[PDB]
């Protein structure tokens, strides 16, 4: 009605190190 | 002169994968 049940908790990242690209001449 | 400056970066890909092969063997 109201509710519907528990949908599955997706746990994001806490330290997550991901290096920036560089530019490329596209 | 003019009508080669209105046009100096007017060259055509022919696709994604060729793109990413001529911008790879330049750095490689």
């Amino acid at each position: 009605a109201i509710f519907k049940q528990t949908e599955p908790a997706i746990p994001i990242s806490e330290n997550i190190s991901t290096k920036t690209p560089a530019p490329v001449a596209y | 002169n003019y009508e080669q400056l209105m046009l100096i970066m007017n060259e055509r890909t022919t696709t994604i994968t060729n793109s990413t092969f001529a911008v790879s063997l330049t750095k490689n």
